[PDB]
RNA sequence: UGCCUGGCGGCCGUAGCGCGGUGGUCCCACCUGACCCCAUGCCGAACUCAGAAGUGAAACGCCGUAGCGCCGAUGGUAGUGUGGGGUCUCCCCAUGCGAGAGUAGGGAACUGCCAGGCAA
RNA sequence: GCUCAACGGAUAAAAGGUACUCCGGGGAUAACAGGCUGAUACCGCCCAAGAGUUCAUAUCGACGGCGGUGUUUGGCACCUCGAUGUCGGCUCAUCACAUCCUGGGGCUGAAGUAGGUCCCAAGGGUAUGGCUGUUCGCCAUUUAAAGUGGUACGCGAGCUG
RNA sequence: UCCUCCUAAAGAGUAACGGAGGAGCACGAAGGUUGGCUAAUCCUGGUCGGACAUCAGGAGGUUAGUGCAAUGGCAUAAGCC
RNA sequence: GGUUCUCCCCGAAAGCUAUUUAGGUAGCGCCUCGUGAAUUCAUCUCCGGGGGUAGAGCACUGUUUCGGCAAGGGGGUCAUCCCGACUUACCAACCCGAUGCAAACUGCGAAUACCGGAGAAUGUUAUCACGGGAGACACACGGCGGGUGCUAACGUCCGUCGUGAAGAGGGAAACAACCCAGACCGCCAGCUAAGGUCCCAAAGUCAUGGUUAAGUGGGAAACGAUGUGGGAAGGCCCAGACAGCCAGGAUGUUGGCUUAGAAGCAGCCAUCAUUUAAAGAAAGCGUAAUAGCUCACUGGUCGAGUCGGCCUGCGCGGAAGA
């Protein structure tokens, strides 16, 4: 009653042996949430948005591709809720 | 749902469906979909309308929309007395009268264009027919 | 990410009946405005997190869910 | 070449063309010079499948009136609202 | 929500042309100036056109606008 | 009187805008000067006076032009008063009235009073 | 000299309760039930992208559309306010067919068994308890099956309360 | 309570818990008269100045403006000085 | 709530204003009686008027579609810091052309209606002023124009008309408002109105020409269908057409491509010329892939019209409830 769809690629920032990606704040999930997601204070994420994922133990250059990106959605749907 | 963004007023009356049609000519394309009966075509028929033609063309051609809504059209909260004031607008309905064309085409062959109608008619709620563009 | 409302219209069966506790003649006659679903586990719309609906006891669900 | 009968009227009105059109017939005008706008009366049936060639609207016509011979030229064709049928034509006297 | 009305004027012509008026006879009472004074006529502070003489009214088409002028003949 | 120019009206886009050509004895405009009358919320541009060598670009008048605007039949159609009818969320029949739009076409005005100029 | 704004302005000066109620009235106006409508609800149908290995129509069928019935909630107040007592259960039913079983058939993604779905059919049949005041519903165990409704959501000048 | 619009069926009038909005003032000047003037917005150039500052020309034409809502009306200006 | 003899004349309203008013009341509107007055008033004709509604239109107020054009922000090669060269494939308006819509849009615009004048007939003065007395101020339906409502409702609110109300009689089976029609009384008289004419039940088993197979008539939609009648146009047609029957349906081929098994038939995709009266490198079934039957298509025998749609008259299904 409530189909889930959590589209990957689109508006990315991905840059990368093991991954250094970052992630653009001007899109991708609205004000309800993108509040919710700029309040968070770990460290990881900036004061910005530009959240400076640093995944490094998922050594190939693919796999960190979309581990970095599971460190994305994961960091996402814990925000989104 | 085709909805004419910034308009003037809210809501308006229903009025009356009185006398022939005024685009009656079939223009730009070579062929279109005439209108026979007399009713009162939705933004959703129309949205689904164009979605059952661009199938049997399957993208080639061009497609022509020779009608839009805009006229407010409300309804009242089911459950609540009569009175109170005019409802909230809920869906967008063009008038139709007997002889306005609604959709044209043109960059497809007769026999494929001729059968686009057909599904075409399947979706609408008034009675039409099918007319080809003359020359004078 | 993107996630939209589906309340499959016709797949969700709805019954009516009278209201309890006290209200006069209203409530006991033409009290009909009362509602009682069913929402069968064969309707499976995400398959897999359905059979997470099921096992899991809780109230408002029997045995068949 | 592409000749055909007319006839004139007597009555020109709403309650004439209605009632005339009814019949299978339906009502024309010509008009050219300095001469009288004649009111052309023609058979329906013959002219639906006359102005489905379109080379109807391009050669000078030879319309007849009582014996005497005109040679017009279509103009302008009122057609009908929903209808495959013909309401009115005005050709210009040529 | 709003429902609101303001009570009606009883505006336009009051005495038509063709009318042979008395002095001080009100020939329209209307709120712009759709109809101008003429000979004979006087306008009021509210563009209320009224008369002077006595006689048959004419309703006159004049001016570089067409403007409509209203007239009082002596007859 | 044939034309001319200027003032004041009627009729007020058939009468007007755009383009090209064209007039100067007289008239008009432009133009000269501006210590005097008067003038600029600065300025002789406007306004006023005193004059007027030069000119017709500008403005104005006139001519050609429809390049645009505007006027607009005949017939048909829409509608509609009253009386009948139907399948009567809308149309039909009788009968009287009868558009708007569009088409043919028309069309770059017409006229009066006064004043002197013109060859009179 | 009055937002005497309830603005032709009852006094200069005025808020509530009543299921302890009461009188005079009204079906001019509600609650039950009936009537009109059918939005809603229910049912049926048209269209057909897609699903179904292939394949639109074995079985479904999104986007939309067209009807039917008068079982829901509603709309409307036309009958009743010098009274039409209203839930459930009990007793006794009774009609409709849009059929739950038995019967007669078509198709199948029907090998067999068992099934799915549509058509014909209303003769007969169409549980018992636990819980709740219940209708409903959940559950236990059955049955060939435990039909859907109409009948003032049948039935209190028949009972229960 | 009052004002404008529409509904209002081309006189007036005309209801609804119909559809849109405003008033419970201001001013000695924004009043009267005389005289003069008559826009908005755009193209272009130019001290900082660019999106519009002030100035100049051109097109344009009342889409402007009018102490206020709206309609009607206005340059013969009721608009501006 | 009730309000008691009789007859004759006329005969309403259920509106507006205001109301601690909304089932009351007040004045005005409509009734009545009396009074006095002006060809005073009404229908028709002609004449003189202003309206902006229906319709229509798209310059204006907004909205909408498509095409031609078109700067600016951005994107980019870049400035690779601006400046800046270029393109613009993008958001791409502004302007030009072509197409629709409007209660609160109008450069247009009726018919009716309304106001005024003159003219004739007609009407027991039907017009107005004045006084006595009222009732009524809950209206209903039908038609037409709307608002509202779901372009639902015997719904609700107005405009206007009609009827009932306060009007019987005939008709619609029954049926205050629907259609005809206005009861002074009596008659075993006649002619019509709506509507009807086999019987019930008074009147044509009437006259002529056509239509329907469903008891349509005598409840209804989208939609479907060689129902069947009429009318028109078109295609091929005794160098013999349509359909059956006598036969073929072929040359390269696994069609090249993934040539992984997918041989005209899982699929990209493209698709020529031959033998010739003809045959698509293919219509379907069946196939891992075959074959076969083959269908398009092409010649013979029979041997005459036939095929596909267009506009309509009337029907069939669609069509199931206590």
């Amino acid at each position: 009653i409530s189909r889930h769809v959590a589209i990957p690629d689109g508006e990315l920032e991905i840059t990368a042996a093991i991954h250094l990606r970052f992630d653009i704040r001007a899109s991708s999930l609205p004000e309800y949430y993108k509040e919710r997601l700029l309040a968070a204070s770990h460290h990881l994420i900036s004061s910005d948005g530009v959240i400076v994922i640093k995944a490094q133990e998922y050594r190939s250059q693919e796999l960190n591709r979309e581990a970095a990106l599971a460190r994305l959605v994961a960091m996402i749907k814990e925000l989104t809720t | 749902m085709l909805q004419p963004k910034r308009t003037k007023f809210r809501k308006m009356h229903k009025g009356r469906n009185r006398g022939l049609a005024q685009g009656t000519d079939v223009s730009f394309g070579s062929f279109g979909l005439k209108a026979v009966g007399r009713g009162r075509l939705t933004a959703r028929q129309i949205e689904a309308a164009r979605r059952a033609m661009t199938r049997a063309v399957k993208r080639q051609g061009k497609i022509w929309i020779r009608v839009f809504p805009d006229k407010p059209i409300t309804e009242k909260p089911l459950a609540v007395r009569m009175g109170k004031g005019k409802g909230n607008v809920e869906y967008w309905v063009a008038l139709i009268q007997p002889g306005k064309v609604l959709y044209e085409m043109d960059g497809v062959p007769e026999e494929l264009a001729r059968e686009a109608f057909k599904l075409a008619a399947a979706k609408l709620p008034i009675k039409t027919t099918f007319v080809t563009k003359t020359v004078m | 990410i993107s996630r939209h409302v589906a309340i499959p219209d016709g797949e969700l069966e709805i019954t009516a009946i009278r209201a309890q506790g006290a209200g006069g003649q209203h409530v006991n006659k033409t009290s009909t405005a009362i509602h009682l679903r069913f929402d069968i586990r064969a309707s499976s719309l995400p398959e897999y997190y359905k059979e997470r609906l099921l096992a899991a006891s809780h109230h408002l669900i029997s045995s068949d869910g | 070449m592409f000749t055909i009968n007319a006839e004139v009227r007597k009555e020109q009105g709403k309650g004439a063309s209605r009632r005339l059109r009814a019949a299978n017939k339906f009502p024309a005008i010509i008009y050219g010079g300095k001469e009288a706008p004649l009111a052309i009366e023609l058979d329906h049936d013959k002219v639906m499948n006359m102005q489905a060639k379109a080379e109807f609207y391009s050669e000078v016509l030879t319309i007849v009136v009582d014996g005497k011979e005109i040679k017009v030229k279509a103009q302008d064709v009122q057609r009908h609202p929903y209808k495959p049928k013909l309401q009115h034509i005005d050709f210009v006297r040529a | 929500r709003n429902g609101r009305d303001s009570e009606a004027k009883r505006l336009g012509v009051k005495r038509f042309g063709g009318e042979s008026v008395l002095a001080g006879s009100i020939i329209v009472r209307q709120r712009g100036t759709k109809f101008h004074a003429g000979a004979n006529v006087g306008c009021g502070r509210d563009h209320t056109l009224f008369a002077k003489a006595d006689g048959k009214v004419k309703f006159e088409v004049k001016g570089p606008k067409n403007r409509k002028f209203i007239s009082i003949e002596a007859e």
